């Protein structure tokens, strides 16, 4: 079934709008730290964008695709304009929350989640 | 002893300076404020107690959270809290601003700003009066009267 | 004289109807349904991409002139394929009247920016893509109004908890505001009102 | 265990963990560090407090509502000590000042006050006692300070024979002293060594990295009745350590060696103030002692804690040290001080 | 273009993910040193970063090799 | 009907004019401003001296929360949950039992005074007059916790105002 399309029409030219916003988080991420005194690297900034990215490779619809990069545009000019803080840009690194169990037999001891 | 009754009366001294002297932050988020405003007004006059606003949280001593707190403004409020200089008090007015009030199982109001700020006094009401909101500054005033800070020094 | 009944307006009613028909003979290719609710409301359900021809239509006609944008808005509906249904308010001062347009989209379709035909649409589709997750295709600034930077969500959804998955506190080790997961002393107890006799014969459903 | 004291939740600010906590100076840097895990694990913490409550302020936010409960107490109070230690199943003792004032000695801070803390704990019945030393406690040490640590220490054990004695190298943090009193130095023009900091090894440990190893001592139930060595990753020479220091800080080094009786000498001077001293003669051999190095001790990866090295957050303690110019400097752009492995 | 080559070069040994033992002039960056989109898109971002110009989004997709990278910067100076 | 707020146009002639450019020179409102002002310094102010003396209040006024009793002596709450279920900001937690007697009673009753929103609603739900709010506002506390009323709190409450909230029910029970 025909869908109207948001952008890119198929896959190839989402993948160009991915690899664009890609590179414009890419060369943004010394400026973060500079801007909003980050007690992190580089490097470290660099290593979360790309996690972040990496995290929706499983996506094989266009549409999803331009969404998703509408939403890491929107995100990325609140850090570009200082819109954000510090406490959201150290938000997207849970630095405060205590490393979860991934064994059956650690999630067994702590409670009764699944 | 002598030097016992020297800092307590020294520490007398300045708790009634302190006391006497309160410059509340020009600062309200919600419908308390307005009941912060009828405080001001004529009819219970807080200048008359030494309570006067400043607009810079530098020249204030106490924050008055009056309203909801919200996920977007609890950065705001943490920065000004900690942009005011020593000694400083914080007084949380109306359920908003002591748990959560109206809005408190919701996904975007901070359940009490005391998860943000330490907090001196809590002022019930929704919203408290002004003559409640004036009986939480005085009973402000007599929890500053108390403290011993010289008292503490020399007996440490 | 039934005085803790509301009185009726079969003039206005009528007026309302003619007028319905009137701007469905002159929009049949975007027009799909024409109603007049009992207390004189009238509602056009149309198109989806006939959104900017009907408003403009409905704003600059002689006969219909709707220039004030009341309110733009939208309801979940996870029921419908197209679950969200945008409504549009106009208000029209010439005539002193007002009018509901109505049209439906779902999560990956895009619905035509009117900020063209009013300048409140900016801001009231911002505020539908912030709590909807509704996309505008030409829309200035299409970003977050209400929410908080970094919000993950739109929380007008029926399908988001009340309470949503994180929440805030300042922690001293990090010397920041910091977000955690939802947790909460007391849970919202959720309370059944319904009662499980038919209230309005009226709105009766066919067993089908 | 009772009813009441089974784990619930999540490990949230709203959940149990069963861990019901007598924190003594817990109004402090290591004190709040502690306070602020067990609040975050959602745990009962109990603080005797000494101070002015103003002074206890920072510590209500890091729990839920009652789960943070302030007592007074007086250390010389072994009735105050019971009240404060009766309803916990672990008690942490992090009391101690760098200084002497007329009340309290190295003595009484660091060998009665914990003996009388470990002693009436064990009356009360507290299931656990985690005592915190320092690395280089030794009892022939020219420091009282650290003389008094070994006393303490074999005193606590006496005491309490099922405690966890922890021994920390040198906190570094926010509101440590280590990097703060090497970097205000700045203002008495150069930086004083004693053989120009050329014959002193030094390992710090993290602020963060000993309050999580606090923790998790308490959770590890094979850990009852031991002695820990906090320490770093990477040990190094005084000279460099202070010369990285004033590089994060981006202040101009000036080093000069000053013989150990000049030094001594001037510690003398500035210990008469009534109020904090900035320095001390103890403080200066302290500062002049070379850490310990104690490989049968167990330690943070022991206790599960990866050591962070002092490259990563020292700018989080120095850039307040930075002037303007260097505020906005960021992390990466010095090179890391020679270490001594 | 034995400048361009050698710093083609000393930019790809820089890069973490390159092996300089398998690194050579006609190594293919998806089969022969085994990398995806975006190690080449940091690749040519890096490559912008020594040489100054603008590398386009449709051009940097056909800079799949060390030669191909020498050779565009060749032909556009 | 409309009105015009401002479209009034001045005259031309020579009179008005002088009069005009006096106004202008000689700051002919702004010592009217000033006149205001002095006349509102001898004035007497608006002020009370509180705490010595009290702005007025209703009988129908809505302050602390209190439980109340017959004159027996039993509690008039009766373990409904008609104010739990009419609370808008769900302040209000109800568990009950059979007492020994058999008596229909409440075991806990909560009411999160930092949650309440003071509307009202569950005093004119009761339909036993149990649950009121009474007339004191200053309560205030200096922690959170003390602000989590419970069935002792509010029956402490209730006996401690009995006399006043029974007089202010007696004045507007009327009314309802
Ligand atoms: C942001 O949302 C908003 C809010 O928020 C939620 C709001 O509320 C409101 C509502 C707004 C309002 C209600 C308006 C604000 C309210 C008002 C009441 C406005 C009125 C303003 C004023 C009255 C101005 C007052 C301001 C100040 C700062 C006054 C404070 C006084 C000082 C700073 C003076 C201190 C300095 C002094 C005293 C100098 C003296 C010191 C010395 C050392 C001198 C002595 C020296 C010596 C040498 C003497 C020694 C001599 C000796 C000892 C010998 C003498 C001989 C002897 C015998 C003794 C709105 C609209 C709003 O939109
Ligand atoms: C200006 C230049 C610098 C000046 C330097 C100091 C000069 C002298 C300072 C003047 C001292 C003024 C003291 C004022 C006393 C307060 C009056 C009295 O009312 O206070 C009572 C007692 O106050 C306290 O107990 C102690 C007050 C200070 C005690 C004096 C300490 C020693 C001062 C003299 C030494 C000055 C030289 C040493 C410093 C330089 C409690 O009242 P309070 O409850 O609140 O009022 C509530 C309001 N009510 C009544 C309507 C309900
Ligand atoms: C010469 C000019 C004298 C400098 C005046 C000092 C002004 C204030 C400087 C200062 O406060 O730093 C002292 C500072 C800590 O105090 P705070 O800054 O208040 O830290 C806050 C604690 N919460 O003290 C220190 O750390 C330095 C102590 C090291 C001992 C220095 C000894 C060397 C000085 C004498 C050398 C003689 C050579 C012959
Ligand atoms: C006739 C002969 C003369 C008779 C009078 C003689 C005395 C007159 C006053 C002289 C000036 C003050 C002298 C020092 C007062 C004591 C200060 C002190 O020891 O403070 C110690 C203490 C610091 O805190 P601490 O308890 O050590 O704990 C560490 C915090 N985590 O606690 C504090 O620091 C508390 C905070 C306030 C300290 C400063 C104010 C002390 C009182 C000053 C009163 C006069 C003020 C004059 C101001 C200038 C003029 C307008
Ligand atoms: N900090 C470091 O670099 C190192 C510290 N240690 C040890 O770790 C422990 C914690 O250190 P740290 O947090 O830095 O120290 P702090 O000086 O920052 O805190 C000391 C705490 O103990 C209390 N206290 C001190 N003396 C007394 C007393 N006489 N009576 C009652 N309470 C008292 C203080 O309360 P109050 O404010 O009321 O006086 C405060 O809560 C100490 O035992 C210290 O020796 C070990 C190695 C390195
Ligand atoms: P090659 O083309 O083979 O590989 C391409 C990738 C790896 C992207 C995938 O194989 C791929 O093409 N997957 C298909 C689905 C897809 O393309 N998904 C991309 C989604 S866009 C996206 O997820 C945007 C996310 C925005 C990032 C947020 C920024 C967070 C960083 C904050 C900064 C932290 C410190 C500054
Ligand atoms: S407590 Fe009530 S009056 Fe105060 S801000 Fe909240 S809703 Fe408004
Ligand atoms: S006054 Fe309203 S919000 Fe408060 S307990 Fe009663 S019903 Fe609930
Ligand atoms: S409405 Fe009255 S009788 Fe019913 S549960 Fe509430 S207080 Fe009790």
């Amino acid at each position: 079934t025909s869908v109207k399309p948001i952008f890119s029409r198929d896959m190839n030219e989402a993948k160009r709008r991915v690899r664009e916003l890609y590179r414009a988080w890419y060369r943004e991420v010394p400026n973060t730290v500079h801007l909003f005194q980050l007690d992190i690297s580089v490097k470290q900034g660099r290593d979360k964008v790309r996690e972040m990215f990496m995290k929706n490779a499983h996506v094989t619809d266009p549409r999803v695709v331009d969404l998703l990069v509408i939403k890491g545009k929107m995100e990325l000019e609140e850090t570009i304009n200082v819109w954000k803080q510090r406490t959201h840009i150290m938000r997207f690194f849970h630095e405060t929350e205590a490393p979860r169990p991934t064994d059956f037999l650690s999630k067994f001891y702590v409670g009764h989640d699944p | 002893s002598r030097g016992e009754y020297v800092v307590a009366k020294l520490d007398d001294l300045v708790n009634w300076a302190r006391r006497s002297s309160l410059w509340p932050m020009t600062f309200g988020l919600a419908c308390c404020a307005v009941e912060m405003m009828h405080m001001a007004a004529p009819r219970y006059d807080m200048d008359r107690f030494g309570v006067v606003f400043r607009a810079s949280p530098r020249q204030s001593d106490v924050m008055i959270v009056a309203g909801t707190l919200t996920n977007k403004m609890a950065p705001a409020l943490r920065k000004v809290y900690d942009q005011m200089p020593e000694p400083r008090y914080v007084v949380s007015m109306g359920s908003c601003a002591n748990g959560g009030g109206y809005y408190h199982y919701s996904y975007s109001v901070v359940r009490g700003c005391d998860r943000i700020v330490p907090v001196d006094i809590y002022v019930p009401g929704c919203p408290p009066t002004a003559e409640a909101l004036l009986y939480g500054i005085l009973q402000l005033q007599r929890k500053i009267k108390r403290e011993k800070r010289l008292r503490i020094w020399y007996r440490r | 004289t039934r005085p803790t009944i509301r009185p009726r307006n079969d003039v206005v009613h009528k007026q309302l109807s003619a007028f319905g028909q009137y701007v469905a003979e002159i929009l049949p290719k975007y027009v799909q349904q024409v109603q007049v609710s009992c207390f004189n409301e009238l509602e056009i359900f149309i198109h989806p991409d006939g959104v900017i021809p009907v408003l403009t239509f409905l704003r600059d006609h002689t006969n219909a002139q709707f220039k004030s944008l009341a309110d733009l808005t939208a309801v979940d509906v996870p029921t419908r394929q197209n679950r969200f249904e945008i409504v549009y308010n106009l208000l029209s001062l010439r005539f002193n009247s007002r009018i509901r347009v109505k049209t439906y989209t779902d999560e990956l379709t895009p619905i035509e920016s009117s900020v063209t035909v009013y300048k409140a649409a900016n801001w009231y589709e911002r505020e539908i893509w912030d709590m909807f997750g509704v996309f505008f295709a030409n829309h200035p600034d299409l970003r977050r109004i209400l929410t908080d930077y970094g919000f993950e969500g739109h929380p007008f959804r029926k399908d988001f908890p009340l309470s949503g998955y994180v929440e805030l506190r300042y922690d001293d080790e990090v010397k920041r505001v910091v977000a955690e997961p939802v947790e909460l002393a007391q849970e919202f107890r959720k309370f059944d009102l319904n009662s499980p006799w038919e209230a309005f014969p009226a709105y009766r459903q066919p067993p089908e | 265990l009772h009813h009441a004291l089974i784990p619930h939740g999540k490990g949230g600010r709203s959940s149990v963990s069963g861990i019901v906590a007598t924190v003594f100076g817990a109004t402090g840097f290591l004190g709040r560090y502690v306070v602020n895990h067990l609040g975050r694990m959602g745990s009962q913490v109990i603080v005797p407090y000494r101070c002015e409550p103003y002074d206890t302020m920072h510590l209500r936010p890091m729990g839920d509502l009652g789960q943070i409960i302030f007592m007074e107490w007086n250390g010389k109070d072994k009735d105050s000590i019971r009240k404060v230690v009766e309803h916990s199943n672990v008690v942490i003792n992090l009391v101690g000042r760098e200084w002497e004032t007329k009340n309290f000695d190295f003595e009484d801070v660091f060998v009665k006050i914990p003996h009388a803390i470990a002693q009436v704990s064990k009356e009360a019945g507290v299931e656990k006692l985690i005592h915190i030393s320092h690395l280089n406690a030794d009892i022939k040490s020219p420091s009282r300070y650290l003389r008094s640590k070994a006393v303490g220490e074999k005193e606590v054990r006496a005491a309490f024979p099922e405690a966890t004695i922890i021994k920390p190298s040198d906190i570094f943090g926010r509101e440590d002293r280590f990097l703060n009193y090497f970097a205000s130095m700045r203002w008495f023009g150069g930086v004083p060594l004693i053989s120009l900091g050329k014959e002193t090894v030094k390992q710090p440990v993290y602020i963060v990295d000993v309050s999580k190893g606090i923790i998790n001592a308490i959770k590890d139930p094979d850990a009852k009745g031991k002695t820990f060595a906090f320490v770093g990753p990477n040990r190094y020479l005084l000279f460099d350590l202070v010369q990285y220091i004033f590089a994060v800080a981006y202040r101009p080094f000036l080093p000069y060696p000053l013989p150990h009786f000049a030094y001594r000498w001037v510690g003398r001077l500035f210990e008469v103030s009534p109020f904090e001293p900035w320095t001390t003669r103890d403080k200066v051999e302290r500062v002049h002692m070379s850490d310990m190095t104690l490989p049968h001790l167990p330690g943070l990866e022991d206790l599960g804690i990866q050591a962070t090295p002092l490259e990563l957050k020292a700018i989080e303690v120095l850039r307040r040290h930075r002037t303007y110019r260097w505020l906005t400097s960021e992390m990466e752009d010095v090179k890391p001080a020679k270490t001594v492995n | 273009l034995e400048a361009i080559k050698d710093r083609v070069l000393y930019v790809l040994k820089l890069y973490d993910k390159i092996d300089p033992e398998k690194l050579s002039v006609n190594s293919h960056f998806m089969k022969d040193l085994g990398l995806d989109s975006l190690d080449q898109v940091e690749i040519i971002m890096a490559m912008e970063d020594e040489f100054g110009f603008e590398i386009p989004d449709i051009d940097a997709e056909k800079l799949m090799c060390p030669q191909e990278i020498v050779d565009y910067i060749a032909d556009k100076k | 009907t409309y009105k015009f707020v401002n479209m009034r146009e001045p005259s031309m002639d020579m009179k008005s004019v002088t009069d005009r450019a006096a106004q202008t020179l000689l700051w002919t409102e702004l010592v009217r401003g000033l006149g205001m002002t002095l006349s509102y310094l001898f004035r007497e102010p608006a002020t009370i001296n509180y705490p010595f003396e009290k702005g007025p209040l209703s009988p129908r006024f809505r302050g602390e929360h209190a439980l109340r009793r017959y004159p027996s002596g039993e509690e008039r709450c009766i373990a409904c949950k008609l104010c739990e279920a009419v609370c808008p900001a769900q302040a209000i937690t109800i568990e009950a039992e059979p007492r020994a007697d058999g008596s229909r009673r409440t075991t806990r009753y909560d009411i999160d005074m930092t949650k309440c929103i003071y509307c009202g609603f569950c005093q004119e739900a009761c339909p036993v007059d149990a649950i009121v709010e009474g007339p004191n506002f200053e309560f205030s506390t200096e922690t959170h916790e003390e602000l989590l009323y419970n069935k002792e709190k509010l029956l402490n409450n209730g006996d401690k105002w009995e006399a006043e909230i029974a007089a202010n029910i007696q004045a507007d029970y009327l009314y309802r």
